[PDB]
């Protein structure tokens, strides 16, 4: 196959150039609402939180996939584990209103508590950058799915429902220092 | 009378990849629009498949330059999408979070040269097997190889195949043991005029039957 | 449906369970699916 | 052999706006009847499009007298649910319990003159952008504006548009941040005849299509 | 049916569940919608 | 109103041979293709039937020489899956993992002499009952027995059946209790004609109607 | 279905309860139901 590299339009020879043949595939796994859909922990936990989904490690799955899309947008899955009562404000409630019961509050339950939250963001789509300021770096405060609050929070996960992605962007892998490949354990029998 | 059941042992405790969905708190909320919203993808290897991206050379420089020698190996890599040259590819980006894949793998040479320079190259995917690669395409000429002029269309696509005994493989070099399980890949090149200083850029993406099976996060936080 | 493994329909209605999309096309796939292939010129198998 | 079941973890705690029922106690109850009983309401949206309600400018009074000056600007306010001239309003009322709202606002001017005093006003809509709102008519009457004069039909209703880049938007200013997110109101006053004393009441309401999304309640206790 | 997601019928009677009205009309729905619209007098567009 | 349950008692513990099956964690996984692969078997006694095993006689052979003496009687075990003669075989191997039996057992006697010499041998089923089993042929004849010169054909097979009062039997001599409760079996050699060294190799396989009823596994750990 | 005692239907599909297989045969039954039997030579009953 040869073709004028400058034009940028997509090539995708396959094998029958030489004499081989193409077998089918199966891409299930590298769906994007599916591989998007599973938990993940928060390690920014505190007395009060702002449910905001680019507080993942930019290193775990569905965080690191996530900063390799510009735009996005799901529903959300939330797992505490909390001592007191827990209350949910939407996108765009003043603070104060977190200390009272109106609002969607879950009496504890002995293991945790897990709820399911609606996309409440007054924007069609999320973004993980932004460029540009929104006052008359950081995203504005508009880009999140609302907060929680407790007594303590201990733990958080979040789940990604309906993942719709867009205008991917960069995305990494760990650098090879010396070596000719990158070279780890990987888990084998005992003895 | 009321139905009779039997709390089991073992059942019910969170999965954090549970299939199952849980009990709404907040209901009636309407989304604004986006219909037709430009640049969605829905398949990480659709977009692998589109986007070819750069390899990572000697110095980090994405091109390999023709040399004057009698040498005329340009590079050699591993088939292994943790290879030290595949270290900043997209596709290696996404393959670091799966166990296993399968399919064929598209490079894609261009030249980047002045229009009074010529070359000619070869490229050959080397199964594993050998003890020591090869130095010299009067010898690396047996393996499943290519070659190429410069001309107008600049380009150049190969296609290195999956030929394993495993139908799947994996995306890891396991331990401290060498000689990689699937075998290395060598550009070459065969001759060259007027082409001193002149490069040749390569590049990596996915092919039409790539696939990755398993989801795992080694990443370390 | 991606990652959803219950054979009976969901006990609270599309209302509740999530938001509800409001109107008035994946690209990545039409771009990679014209992508040339074959080969260019002419053949001598 | 009995009905196996999973007690899962993490749900069935309570959530106070859940949208489960209870279990009943006491049955075979009758009401008394209520058939066409009078002024029913079932919106608490179409109340307010129904009565319009006063406004609060200085001092707290509804409306706004005729001045003697070079300076024609009766008043500005914020389009803001929150704003201080809507605090008392019954459409604040609501929307203080609600997070977003979205729509058009109309503003009912009614004037209160002798007849034989006459004057003819202006009011413009100036969206978010400019620093210094405008204080004469000459320079705002480039944005969305409406003139009227004083005869037969004493009212007068200017429907503040919904202009603004997210398709929903607070009902709270956010922090010390000035310069509203959406744009200030300013009714002038282009000439009077006679009218020295003489008022205009100024009363707001909703419109057409307002809406109003997310229920809270920030109010402590 | 305001507030309330669940598919299945409630299991308890409806005499039960709740009570029960008898017999022997929306007003501010009919007077905003009554509500008077468009302009008066003359119109030069 | 919430569907009522009473979680029994007693109900839901874990039983190791429970019928009912988990809540996966992990979907959408492909196997390898394997259709056709050769060599698969479905049922063990399937695999018993088709390959007999050899026996274990003294000193761990499996063969039975021809002797010279006026005591003809070759040699002599009990009908047990647990017997001396039987430790070896695959049959026993099987039956050491179930409660109970049932059917026919066969027996596969193949003749090793060289051309120039000849024998004639007989097998008989000593049913229990007895309290010395027979030491000759004279008497042991009166049992179900059979007899087999060598030839061309140098195999013989004898089905020792399943006759017994209750419809299944145990695969284990229960205590110190001597004379098993099944009979035994003897192999006796009628006469010889110049094999002086020549052996005769016994093997044991499954019969057409063989069953075992309950699993256990009694080996110590 | 070896092993398997419940008449209902598995609650999760047949996708996540266990692996799917693909394809591009028991031997020792067909061995073993093959086997010779009966007499062999002449026979006087």
């Amino acid at each position: 196959t040869t073709s004028a590299g400058e034009s940028a339009d997509p090539v995708t020879t396959t094998v029958e150039n030489y004499g081989g043949e193409t077998q089918v595939q199966r891409r299930h796994h590298t769906d994007v609402g599916f591989i998007m859909d599973r938990f993940v922990k928060i390690n920014n936990t505190n007395p009060t939180h702002v449910i905001d989904l680019m507080q993942t490690h930019q290193h775990g799955l569905v965080g690191a996939l996530l900063r390799a899309a510009t735009y996005y947008f799901s529903d959300l899955e939330i797992v505490v584990r909390h001592e007191g009562n827990l209350t949910w404000v939407p996108n765009g409630a003043p603070e104060a209103a977190l200390s009272n019961a109106g609002n969607p509050t879950a009496y504890n339950k002995a293991p945790f508590t897990r709820l399911a939250l609606p996309y409440t963001a007054p924007h069609r789509v999320l973004a993980t950058v932004y460029n540009g300021t929104s006052k008359y770096t950081q995203l504005p405060a508009s880009f999140n799915f609302g907060a929680i609050r407790a007594t303590d929070i201990s733990e958080l996960l979040v789940r990604m429902k309906r993942a719709e992605l867009y205008c991917p962007r960069p995305l990494l892998a760990v650098e090879v220092t010396a070596q000719d490949r990158h070279k780890q354990k990987i888990i084998a029998p005992a003895k | 009378g009321i139905v009779p059941v039997a709390c089991s042992d073992g059942y019910g405790g969170l999965v954090t990849t549970d299939p199952k969905t849980a009990d709404p708190v907040y209901g009636k909320v309407y989304n604004p629009p986006r219909t037709n919203y430009p640049g969605r993808f829905t398949n990480l290897l659709d977009v692998a498949e589109a986007c070819p991206t750069f390899l990572c050379f000697d110095d980090g420089k994405p091109y390999v330059v023709t040399r004057e020698d009698e040498q005329r190996l340009l590079a050699k890599f591993d088939v292994s999408l943790a290879a030290k040259h595949m270290s900043n590819t997209y596709l290696s980006g996404i393959a670091q979070y799966y166990a296993q894949y399968s399919g064929t793998i598209n490079l894609h040479f261009m030249f980047t040269g002045s229009t009074d320079s010529k070359a000619r190259y070869m490229v050959a995917y080397v199964p594993p097997g050998v003890e020591t690669p090869p130095d010299t395409p009067e010898r690396a000429a047996h393996c499943i190889h290519a070659e190429w002029d410069t001309g107008l269309n600049s380009k150049f696509t190969f296609s290195i195949p999956y030929v394993s005994a495993a139908d799947y493989a994996y995306t890891a070099s396991d331990v401290a043991e060498t000689t990689n399980v699937q075998g290395w890949v060598c550009i070459y090149q065969i001759t060259h005029g007027k082409a001193q200083n002149d490069t040749l850029v390569v590049s990596v993406s996915a092919g039409k039957d790539f696939e990755l099976r398993l989801p795992i996060d080694p990443r370390t936080q | 449906s991606g990652n959803t493994g219950s054979i009976i329909n969901n006990y609270y209605m599309q209302q509740y369970q999530n938001s509800m999309d409001t109107q008035l096309n994946d690209w990545f796939s039409k771009l990679a699916s014209s992508a040339f292939s074959g080969l260019f010129g002419a053949l001598l198998a």
